[PDB]
RNA sequence: CACCCCGGUGGGGGAUCCCUCGGCCUGCGCGCCGGGCAAGGACGCGGACGCACGCGAUAGACGGCACGAUCCUCAGACACGACUGCCGGUCUCCGACAGCGGCGCAGCCGCAGACAACCCCCCGGACUUAAGCAUAUCACUAGGGGGCGGAGAAGAAACCAACAGGGAUUCCUGCAGUAGCGGCGAGCGAACAGGGACGAGCCCGCAUGGCAAUCGGCAUCGCCGAGUUGUGACAGCGCACCGCGAACGCCCCGGACAGGGCGGCCACAGAGGGCGACAGCCCCGUAGCAGCGCGCAGCGGAGCGAGUAGCGCUGCUUGGUCAUGCAGCGCGAAGCGGUGGUGGCGCCAUCGAAGGCUAAAUACGCCGCAGGACCGAUAGCGCACAAGUACCGCGAGGGGACGGCGACGAGCAGCCCGCAGGGGCGGCGAAAGCGUGAAACCACCGGGGCGCCCACUUGUGGGCCCCGUCUUGAAACACGGACCAAGGAGUGCAUGUGCGCAGCGAGUCCGCUCCGCGGCGCAGCGAAGGCCAUCGAGCUGCGCACAUGCGACCCGAUAGGCAGUGAACUACGCC
RNA sequence: GCGGCGAAAGACCAAUCGAACUGCCUGGUAGCUGGUUCCCUCCGAAAUGUCCCGCAGGACAGCGGGCGCCCCGCAGGUCUGCC
RNA sequence: GUGGUAGGAGGGCGCGCCGGCGCCGCAGAAGCGCAUGCGUGCGCAUGCGUGGAGGCACCCGCGGCGCAGAUCUUGGUGGCAGUAGCACACUCGGGCGCGAGCCCCGAGGGCCGGGAGACGGGUUCUUCCGCCAGGCCGCUCCGCGGAAGGUGAGCCGGGUCCUAA
RNA sequence: UCCCCAGCGAACCCACUGCCAAGGGAACGGGCUUGGCGCAGUCAGCGGGGAAAGAAGACCCUGUUGAGCUUGACUCUAGUGU
């Protein structure tokens, strides 16, 4: 909007005092420029990249919220309240053994989740794939689908290859749990399947009551 | 200005003030890790760091603590039994302008 | 007098075709192009921020530069006939 | 909560009065006029702003004077 | 997921790559599936369609028709099959443009060196299957 | 009858919505011009060729290699290789010379010109802030001049320090909005540390004298030259670098299935795009999968830096203060000298200037690539379109507008009328017939006659001046407003303060980094010497309000400056 | 172009002249004019004081609102009494 | 208990997009038009028509988030208004032609410049064909549209010449 | 010329506009109040009114907004001179 040599024509010409585009012989000539109310004008208060895009949060408070979002996954009234179909699932918290890493092909992994009663959960997510309802479909966000099972694992039970392609399955290492996985959409109670390696590490990452965490320094 | 507040010391009067944003900060970190890995692979047996001396920090605020110095003096390398030019060929850093001040810093670095 | 009558006398043409820049800006009396500054050796400092966008490098054919981008992309191997002859010996 | 602008849509003179106004810089820029027209602001809230106190130390050293 | 950062999942760049594809790429994008009788012989999933290819139409108005490919047009991406036609007003029969994805090849043409090109994809598929067999063996 | 209002149909116009081969932003990569004729221009080049784009008399695919069957408006071309891709040839003319410079020099070379984001050197404003203003500020900026490179510049202490001492530069954090400068006003404002990224060190000169041991050139193992006014030294590079990639059928609706229903299947592949609606299995793709070699030899090493440093004066500059830097001029050193926040002198301490080189971390546009809580055709770049185009200006320069049928298969001219444009019966298609088609407005038709509010039995009564605005006071003979659509104005950052919320709490703060003993707080007072509690909840984040600096709610001066362009009008002088 | 040129009118210097035109600084600054976009609910002013090259403006105070905390008796009043 | 400007506060309505979560759509989405209903109000929901591919609700989060005004900006459209205005020294006959006040021919009556160069224009020149567009009316005409054709130098002008300021 | 016609065909301007009298009112109303009237909405004249349209009054004042110009203004400065 600022790429003109525009000046106000002043008063006395029976026209408003807005900057007019200089020159003659074109339709742009004499038209208003530079103003937010002008066509092809600069928008007033233009957006800058020096905007504070990130927000700071205290690390201990973020760790408490990660703990409370983890406890939400252990409450079966919460997990079915956020849309997870957990009628077939055995326990919540469902913990699978560390022989989960012996599944090599995802056909066997889909069969494994099937015999855990997650078949209705995975099928709900796979059919929920629809085109996004706004202009976000122009901006490389065309498809939305629901959030299904989260599988939390550790480095001794690495099931990344055999499970990542199943629709409705997210995988997260236990050493780095974000809240984007634990309460996606700010809605507590994500359906989480644990491996035995990730489940036994929870008393190391967050410790027990009244005690410091062994793996996280200075966390209670 | 109006009310009771600390007097404003905001220095944005110059229209020549630039802004250094940090959008490259996660990307520079992954570039920095990749170069460190490629340096370690270029010098596979040799350590990626030099051996650096233990020096005492300068002022009265900081002379309670020691940090890691820039290089050993040539008189420290000689007392350890090395020529300082040979000492640079193995992974030892050599500082020609540090002065051998006292026996405690000398004998610690020689050891 | 000052206006419509005086425009009848404007039949001289002061700025003619520049032999360097090709704009109708070479003055006949001054013997200097008002656009590019010919016959000064360096180009005239362009009178606007948009004038580089109209007349600067890249706004023309870039006949040599498009060739040297293509050779630089391939590693400056140069003449394909002479490339095999240097490779044999 | 949202900003104040989202409630002032619809009201002339956004929040700054019809008779007064939101003009550009009445009173001057910054903290000027501390001895002329904002003297009441400086007599009240910063009575030690103007003047000099004490012996100047060109380059006070923090680490040398460290004694907590 | 696509783990290759150097390829686009961008819609804008993928759409621009489709409509401003060059003629070498437009031949590949006009591939068509083989029959099951061709896939037992050749092995590959699909092959780029050519003139004089026998074709069964799989979708659209002419679905279930068989005919030879009489015209391929890379710009506008349309394959014209014999006996998939519509008349103009002056009685002139025009072949109707069908997308190559809606055609299944029944019999592959093999005349103009195409049997070499089919065997080149067949052998590279057979060789790459041998490497993946050895890698999974080890 | 006109007029007005409401509706219907038709116009009118292009809002809305949906779309998007475009933009914007961020990251990464690249960072490669030029007498071997550059940038830019001029003119030409297609069988039918205007524009655009491509190209250069080898002129609209010339060669090699790869690809492998179409290109298409006509005509034609084509396995003796269509259409393509990569690379190379060819590459007109104007535009870099009154050229300038190096080398004994039969001659061989270089400089010029482009680039202007980043970087280095010089020159250097004013608007602005100070509620005026002159110093100050803006700002050692903008701008102009010069010069490089893929980075540049800097750089191995005549440094910091005052310790138990550190140890090139650059960058980050931090010191710190601090010390300090400042009509001590407005305002401005660093450094050592500590932590970190990255790390790297070197060289010329005073080199032999039992012989210049050194180099340049050549038509070359021999000349000629340089040179004693002094020449002299090898550790790093290079090549290779793929082609293939899983898995779907039936029924319904429909112009068409990617939809719905049922049943499977593949997945180290359920990223994305195409395909006649919304596809893991139709297609393109996607996940997945591949390396290496070759080198490093010798003979001086205490060499040392002068019209300088410094002092005096001056001008500029800086936070730099009885001078921080820089320059000019005067004076002009030493064997010891410089410095110690910068008066003199003395101490003590610490370094060695007036010669040179040096990676990395750092900066950055074009361009390429990839992304995005961005914009979605009055938006987003000025340009989604024959956009720096059309067009305007003597000139420097200025600079728009304009997107959308469908299955790109059909979409025609049969009959009647008209010179014709066309009309009417038809025709194609699911429909639209260059999407949707709002409002202003208009035609006709139909209905009805307050502009609004109230009341009811709908035409009566009662109540109502024109909104916005400034104002003591507007219906005002105050100003703005023809109508309608779209657009259109308190935002962003920094720093505070207050409140609320949140985590922890004598502590607290992840986000500079590969790892904060950095900040603030646990206690203050004083100019300081000095004194030191009888004593106190904070730190960090999030949110709002508010203050200030910034374009600062939006729009608006007359002015001022810097750099340019014009005597085609006109003024004068000359030929 | 703080320049030209003028038988002098501040005339003329490209329809521009008591300092041309172009681009930039520049979104110059404006105590001045104009405008400042949803609804309902709760409350609701001031046009005064002091100072200011202050008088079309500010800052402080007063008045409005919002948020609080604390249990201390509160009053634009009359009566009685003394000044 | 109930007015309210400047003003402050609260709770909602509405818009673009986000993370979720419930869904809808070629058996017709958004948008639009007209109705009906709900609503103190912002607004919401439905019906019918149109439309032809997306959309809705809620919870969250981000914000270039709501217009009657700015001699607002851009675009479109009215009234004004079939108004102001636009050829009014020509006349008669004939022709071509669908069509004639203006085009052509003949006659009569009038009027005034015409013809060569420069600068400037650049194909306007000339021929053939056209027109339902342009020409302040009309046109069969044309400086218009389309297709062509045309510019030949020792002697003309400039350069290969000379100098002027 | 106007006027009337065929063909062609704008602009200014525009909150909205039945007309008066007095009153009140921002102290000179088209709209308000109370009275007086007129209304087929057409053609041509016309200049009383719309405090008619032009143009963010050029007069005047204000601005801590200018510029031109002057000098015994303030602070500087080219030039001349020492
Ligand atoms: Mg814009
Ligand atoms: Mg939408
Ligand atoms: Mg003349
Ligand atoms: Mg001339
Ligand atoms: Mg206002
Ligand atoms: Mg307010
Ligand atoms: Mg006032
Ligand atoms: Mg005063
Ligand atoms: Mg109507
Ligand atoms: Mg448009
Ligand atoms: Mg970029
Ligand atoms: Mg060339
Ligand atoms: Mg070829
Ligand atoms: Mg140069
Ligand atoms: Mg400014
Ligand atoms: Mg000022
Ligand atoms: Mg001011
Ligand atoms: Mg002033
Ligand atoms: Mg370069
Ligand atoms: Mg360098
Ligand atoms: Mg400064
Ligand atoms: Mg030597
Ligand atoms: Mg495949
Ligand atoms: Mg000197
Ligand atoms: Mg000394
Ligand atoms: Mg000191
Ligand atoms: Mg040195
Ligand atoms: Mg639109
Ligand atoms: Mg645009
Ligand atoms: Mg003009
Ligand atoms: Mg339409
Ligand atoms: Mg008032
Ligand atoms: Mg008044
Ligand atoms: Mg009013
Ligand atoms: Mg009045
Ligand atoms: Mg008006
Ligand atoms: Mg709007
Ligand atoms: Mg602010
Ligand atoms: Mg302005
Ligand atoms: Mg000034
Ligand atoms: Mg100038
Ligand atoms: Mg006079
Ligand atoms: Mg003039
Ligand atoms: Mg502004
Ligand atoms: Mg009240
Ligand atoms: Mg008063
Ligand atoms: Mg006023
Ligand atoms: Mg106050
Ligand atoms: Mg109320
Ligand atoms: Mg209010
Ligand atoms: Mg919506
Ligand atoms: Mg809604
Ligand atoms: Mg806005
Ligand atoms: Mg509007
Ligand atoms: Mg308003
Ligand atoms: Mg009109
Ligand atoms: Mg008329
Ligand atoms: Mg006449
Ligand atoms: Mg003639
Ligand atoms: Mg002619
Ligand atoms: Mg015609
Ligand atoms: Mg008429
Ligand atoms: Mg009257
Ligand atoms: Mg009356
Ligand atoms: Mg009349
Ligand atoms: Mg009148
Ligand atoms: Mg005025
Ligand atoms: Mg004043
Ligand atoms: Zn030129």
């Amino acid at each position: 909007g600022m790429q003109h040599s525009a000046h106000s024509w002043g008063t006395g010409r029976a026209m408003a005092r807005v900057p007019r585009v200089s020159g003659s012989g074109t339709t742009r000539s004499g038209q208003g420029a530079f103003a937010n109310f002008c066509r092809k004008g600069r928008l007033a208060h233009p957006t800058k990249v020096i905007r504070r895009w990130q927000r700071k949060f205290n690390l201990n408070a973020k760790r408490h919220a990660e703990a409370m979002a983890l406890a939400a996954t252990a409450i079966p009234p919460l997990v079915e309240s956020r849309g997870h179909r957990i009628a077939g699932v055995k326990m919540i918290p469902l913990v699978v053994s560390n022989s989960i890493k012996e599944i090599k092909s995802t056909k066997e992994a889909f069969e494994m989740l099937k015999r855990f009663g997650l078949a209705e959960e995975l099928a709900r997510v796979k059919e929920s794939k629809c085109i996004r309802a706004g202009k976000g479909k122009m901006r490389n966000r065309r498809y939305v689908m629901k959030k299904g099972l989260l599988i939390i694992y550790d480095n001794q039970s690495d099931i990344q290859k055999a499970f990542r392609n199943i629709a409705g399955v997210d995988l997260a290492c236990v050493d780095s749990l974000s809240l984007l996985d634990l309460c996606p959409g700010s809605h507590l109670g994500r359906l989480v399947m644990w491996t035995l390696g990730a489940f036994e590490k929870l008393n190391e990452i967050y410790g027990q009551y009244g005690k410091e965490a062994p793996l996280t320094s200075g966390y209670f | 200005m109006k009310h009771n507040n600390t007097l404003p010391n905001n220095h944005f009067k110059k229209t020549a003030i630039r802004f250094k944003t940090w959008f490259n900060q996660p990307a520079k970190k992954e570039k920095r890790i990749q170069l460190r890995k490629e340096k370690a692979e270029k010098m596979y047996p040799m350590p990626v760091e030099k051996l650096r001396p233990i020096v005492r920090c300068s002022s009265i605020r900081y002379n309670i603590k020691q940090r890691l110095g820039r290089g050993f003096t040539p008189e420290e390398c000689r007392a350890a039994g090395l020529d300082y030019n040979y000492a640079r060929t193995i992974g030892i850093a050599v500082d020609m302008r540090r002065k051998n001040m006292n026996k405690e810093t000398f004998d610690q670095n020689v050891e | 007098s000052k206006g419509t009558s005086s425009f009848g006398k404007k039949n001289k043409r002061n700025h003619i075709l520049c032999v360097r820049c090709g704009s109708m800006s070479y003055h006949k009396q001054k013997l200097r192009c008002s656009s590019c500054g010919y016959p000064e050796k360096k180009l005239r400092n362009r009178g606007s921020p948009k004038a580089r966008r109209r007349r600067g490098e890249g706004t023309g054919r870039m006949r040599h530069l498009k060739k040297v981008r293509r050779a630089a992309r391939n590693g400056f191997k140069g003449n394909a006939i002479l490339r095999a002859l240097r490779n044999a010996n | 909560k949202d900003k104040k602008t989202r409630k002032l849509r619809g009201h002339v003179s956004h929040g700054h009065g019809r008779v007064g106004k939101h003009r550009k810089h009445p009173g001057g820029r910054g903290k000027c006029g501390g001895m002329a027209h904002r003297k009441t602001l400086f007599m009240k809230y910063h009575p030690d702003h103007f003047g000099k106190r004490g012996m100047n130390c060109t380059h006070l050293k923090k680490n040398a004077r460290y004694a907590p | 997921m696509k783990f290759n950062k150097e390829k686009t999942a961008s819609r804008r760049k993928n759409r621009k790559a489709h409509f401003t594809a060059n003629s070498t790429e437009r031949r590949i994008r006009m591939s068509s599936p083989l029959s099951k009788e061709l896939r037992e012989k050749y092995g590959f999933r699909s092959f780029p369609i050519r003139r004089n290819d026998k074709v069964v139409v799989m979708k659209g108005r002419f679905k279930g028709n068989t005919g030879t490919v009489v015209e391929v047009r890379r710009k506008m991406y349309k394959v014209y099959v014999d006996s998939c036609e519509a008349s103009k007003m002056n009685g002139r029969k025009v072949r109707v443009g069908i997308d190559a994805s809606n055609l299944k090849i029944i019999e592959l043409y093999q005349g103009d060196g195409r049997d070499k090109i089919l065997e080149r994809k067949m052998n590279n598929r057979r060789m790459q299957m041998e490497r993946a067999a050895k890698i999974k063996m080890e």
